[PDB]
């Protein structure tokens, strides 16, 4: 829910990193 | 959904049926043919579980703006604001569906009886035959009885 | 619906043969034909549980923001606004829908009786040999009677 | 909807027809081809219960934000605001429709009497050959009678 | 999905083959032909773990901005504010889905019995021929039982 | 996935048959052909890191824009504004998924039994053969054993 | 990416032939044929390190642009407003995925033994035959053992 979708938004800020 | 629970039913008996398969291919050399008996018993669980964890680090944080007002005058006035950056770890989990919840297995020995170290022996040897696990709620048997 | 709960009925009996089955590949060689019977009796539940958990870890906070005022002059005034990260759990869970809720066994062995000892062993076996599990509520006897 | 009706009903008889195959198969070695006789009666509940339940954690609260004001003079204020994360579980259960609600076994044995050791012998025997669970309101009659 | 399982199943089998296979190629040279019997159990998981970590550095800021105000008078006013920035490091992991969580693996020789050094021995070249890892909780038993 | 895991089991295996190869190009011309035995157990990780690490110099920052007010009366106001420029490192690293996390080899050297010497030679030799590191968790024995 | 994985593989194991090639080109002619084994392994990372460095200099600014104010009357205050221009280094580099992470190489030669100074100068032409980097964390063995 939204624990998992702040967990995608952390792996899409290491993807831009 | 029913022949999904038939076929999960299948699932058991399989795994039963290799781990019977073990049993045997371990004690037909030791014992010889006919001169025992086993039978094993394994109960899976078809949960569907799927956990997310999201944990912090209370103890190591780290200061991101900061500010102090500490004027004297008598009065002695403290402001103080504070804001953190924490560790955050977020873990989603999915764990698989068939397992192994709880394994029972029980083995006969014919007798002409057998002394307690052979039996103990013999307890070993399937303790690593069939991956005795005790902490999981496993059971094993080992018996002497008179085969008729 | 009233299909499902025929195939239903379908799956307890086979669960039911399946024990017979191993009961019998277990006792014909120890006590021999026709001087044992046997019966199994499962009873399945086959609800549709579904559950969905979320939990917190109040002992170990982690403060996200701040604010502490703290004068003086007497007149003491303490301020504070708190602002904290906790670590969440959330865990949802879908159970397998036909489950053995309750089991039992009976064994009853042709006298010429047998003495205790054969008996408790024999059960030994068969808790193993069926998988007993008294704290689901499951129910083993073993007896020696008299056949006609 | 009246032949789903015809349909339970032709269920309930085919769980008594079941029930009595298990009792013939066990009594019949044991007791001997028309030294007795037995008949099962099984209500059977079609209810369709659809359950949710939501339930907390009052004991474990996890404090989010805070704020407490708490000044002196004499005078002695002390205002307090608390916000509180709570463990939350949401299980939504549906039940089976038909459930075996009830469960009665009789079983009559020819004399020439039966003494009362055999009698609660065989009452043992079907213990585990029928699943009785007095718990369910079940019952199980096993007498002694003249056959004519 | 059942048949992942079923898979999965295979997968756990062939491990346990494959290890076999290696205990085998070093045993049959050592003991010989006929002299031993040794069977291994592999336990394996297949959850789907993914995590993501986002850990800071507190000991080891950089100032970025800074306004300080310090007046005198006596009163004594400080005020201060102060802008961080951190080491900041985010890794994302995930995790292969099949994992061996637990081994074991039981070795029994045939006496004519073996002395305890040699038996040390032994268990010295499986470990190593098999991968022994206590700390994954596996476990090795190696015993000098009468074969028949 | 399951055949990508078949697949990594393969690898697996080819690598400890590549480390055998070696093993055998080593001690057949030393030992003989037939005077020794080997096996090799390889540990692959193969998980997904992927790790961005943004990391400062607090040490050595570079001041971009200043404002410094200092009056005095007495009274002594010290008023001060700065930003500063720091050095920043932005390293995006993505690990190899297959990894051998962990190396285990065993030797075993046929008996007529060898001298401390050159079984610490044989293991001198084989430490390079291999590539042995013990900051790895990798495993190396070598022993003197009878061949039956 | 499993055959990215079994190229990889293939490429290390290439990177070893040609180092074995290099060595036996240097004692072939040395030692000559068959008085010496030597085996090689290399270990090369395959990661994917792409870094940005933003660097500045602290010790050398340059003013741009300046206000002073600085009145008496005692009342002394003095204002002052700068910006500074510093050396700005903004680097961006790219690591070679595979590159050789650490090298163990290990020579045995035949007895009949060798003497201390010429196996230094052995390993003193190693050194060099190789690229024998200590720093890397290369190891290289040198031994005087028996040929069977």
């Amino acid at each position: 829910v939204d624990g998992i979708q702040a967990e995608m938004r952390a792996m899409m800020v290491e993807a831009t990193n | 959904a029913s022949a999904a629970r038939r076929k999960e039913q299948e699932l058991e008996r399989s795994q039963e049926q290799a781990l019977r398969e073990k049993i045997d291919s371990v004690l037909l050399p030791i014992l010889g043919y006919g001169n025992y008996t086993a039978q094993v018993d394994i109960q899976m669980d078809f949960s569907a579980v799927e956990q997310t964890r999201k944990r912090f680090d209370p103890n190591t944080p780290a200061t991101r703006s900061e500010y102090a007002l500490e004027d004297y005058n008598g009065s002695v006035r403290k402001e103080s604001t504070r804001n953190f950056e924490l560790d955050t770890t977020i873990s989603h989990e999915r764990k698989q569906t068939g397992t192994v919840a709880r394994q029972t297995v029980s083995v006969a020995i014919k007798d002409r009886p057998m002394s307690e170290s052979e039996i103990n022996a013999i307890r070993q040897v399937l303790i690593g035959t069939v991956g005795f696990d005790q902490g999981r709620g496993d059971l094993l048997n080992v018996l002497s009885v008179k085969f008729a």
